[PDB]
């Protein structure tokens, strides 16, 4: 079960959602500006997207 | 009929309450997303938001802050959950937004907020990957001015020798908490590392959820209001110990579990936390 997504840091925020779709199709998918403080609850059904401003992932996507 | 959820009884605050301690007269700042404040299982006595385009910090619009303050301190009576600390004065310190982010600037705001305003509890079920100078001032100033500040160590999980504790949890200043499940094992997702102080549980912890619901969340979120619950019980038994002994208090009478790396200290204990005289069970 892939649950993070390292080779998309850099990559297009929407080339992301694309990818995690494929491979957690279930997936509930936000997306936040990188440098923010969030929530520390734990999802099994989220991934949380940390985009740069220029809306390229600039955090390893993980579950959670 | 009132239930008291698992994590309530394994960190031992039945012991307190029958005691006769509740976190009376113990101001606690839950820094987070709000209070729904009409929550029958919830009384909260104050609260400010640092939220620009959310001015409301009694109106919870994610859920998390509600399910966080219930585990603080959901009222004792016959219906719904029960605290850690069910008398304790809760306060809501909303600097997330309904998505569950907020800016640095909020986070520092809200603490700022709560020193201004006597809180002796900081609850922080929040964190980044990043501190700020700001942010570590800001936690720093609260703790030099007497408050007990807790917070999530964050749900990263292990990365092989490197600490994955997140900010604020990260500072010294900051007691970081992990999670544990009802067997006392460290949850998969617990971060990581030697800033890993205590733990409490974090798996599947039922307490209040806006519009007068109830339910199970898991989270380093979810272990650290015990530890800030536990905090107000300590300081509502023991009401001129300061923060740094209501610290040691709590970091001295752990459970000890497995190696330090994954667990710190050990699951708290408040009953042992709240004798004058400390060692680990
Ligand atoms: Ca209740
Ligand atoms: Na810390």
């Amino acid at each position: 079960m892939k649950t993070e997504w390292p080779e998309l840091v850099g990559k297009s925020v929407e080339e992301a959602k694309k990818v995690i779709l494929q491979d957690k199709p279930a997936a509930q998918i936000i997306v936040l500006p990188v440098g923010t403080i969030v929530t520390m609850e734990y999802r099994i059904d989220r991934v949380r997207l940390f985009v740069d401003r220029l809306d390229n992932i600039a955090q390893v996507p993980r579950v959670g | 009929a009132q239930s008291v959820p698992y994590g309530v009884s394994q960190i031992k605050a039945p012991a307190l309450h029958s005691q006769g301690y509740t976190g009376s007269n113990v101001k606690v700042a839950v820094i987070d997303s709000g209070i729904d404040s009409s929550h029958p299982d919830l009384k909260v006595a104050g609260g400010a938001s640092m939220v620009p385009s959310e001015t409301n910090p009694f109106q919870d619009n994610n859920s998390h802050g509600t399910h966080v303050a219930g585990t603080v301190a959901a009222l004792n009576n016959s219906i719904g959950v029960l605290g850690v600390a069910p008398s304790a004065s809760l306060y809501a310190v909303k600097v997330l937004g309904a998505d569950g982010s907020g800016q640095y600037s909020w986070i520092i705001n809200g603490i700022e907020w709560a020193i201004a305003n006597n809180m002796d509890v900081i609850n922080m079920s929040l964190g980044g990957p990043s501190g700020s100078a700001a942010l570590k001032a800001a936690v720093d100033k609260a703790v030099a001015s007497g408050v007990v500040v807790v917070a999530a160590a964050g749900n990263e999980g292990t990365s092989g020798s490197s600490s994955t504790v997140g900010y604020p949890g990260k500072y010294p200043s900051v007691i970081a908490v992990g999670a544990v499940d009802s067997s006392n094992q460290r949850a998969s997702f617990s971060s990581v590392g030697p800033e890993l102080d205590v733990m409490a549980p974090g798996v599947s912890i039922q307490s209040t959820l806006p519009g007068n619901k109830y339910g199970a969340y898991n989270g380093t979120s979810m272990a650290s209001p015990h530890v800030a619950g536990a905090a107000a019980l300590i300081l509502s038994k023991h009401p001129n110990w300061t923060n740094t002994q209501v610290r040691s208090s709590l970091e001295n009478t752990t459970t000890k579990l497995g190696d330090s790396f994954y667990y710190g200290k050990g699951l708290i204990n408040v009953q042992a936390a709240a004798q004058h005289h400390h060692h680990h069970h």
